[PDB]
């Protein structure tokens, strides 16, 4: 029955994840956060040390069991124009 | 999520004719189309549970 805790888990995996993830990403600078792009965000979702160093691969939520055994980010939008063909001067 | 729905489970070799959208570490974004050449396997092909 403390699987039905949270009437919304998938909301809240989700809101949990990105908030930590968005936390984690707001000390680091844009060209760290591409250069470690995966890696700063998969160590900002459960960050530890049990392996600089990796963290874990596991993601427990105590209050349902709900386990986040990955996190995977697909691309890096930015949706603002500015950084879009202005980068492509960089392109260039 | 959900297009495709058989009654049948193939476990013979196949693939997936699958693209993705990956960046690289120079935020280079580029769609590449994957394959994925899998196929199942079973030690004990007549084991309810493993099956």
């Amino acid at each position: 029955a403390k699987l039905f805790s949270v009437p919304d888990f998938v909301g809240d995996a989700c809101k949990a994840i990105a908030s930590r993830v968005r936390g984690a990403v707001a000390s680091v600078t844009f060209d760290d956060f591409h250069k470690n792009s995966a890696r700063i965000i998969r160590m900002a979702v459960f960050g530890f040390e049990m392996s600089l160093p990796k963290a874990r691969d596991q993601a427990v939520f105590p209050q349902n069991g709900l386990v986040v055994s990955s996190v995977d980010v697909q691309s890096v939008e930015p949706v603002d124009q500015r950084t879009r063909d202005a980068l492509q001067r960089s392109v260039q | 999520p959900h297009a495709r729905r058989a009654l049948c489970l193939l476990l013979g070799p196949d693939f997936f004719t699958d693209v993705i959208t990956i960046e690289t570490a120079d935020h280079a974004r580029l769609q590449l189309q994957l394959a994925y050449n899998w196929h199942f396997e079973l030690k004990n092909r007549n084991d309810p549970a493993e099956a």
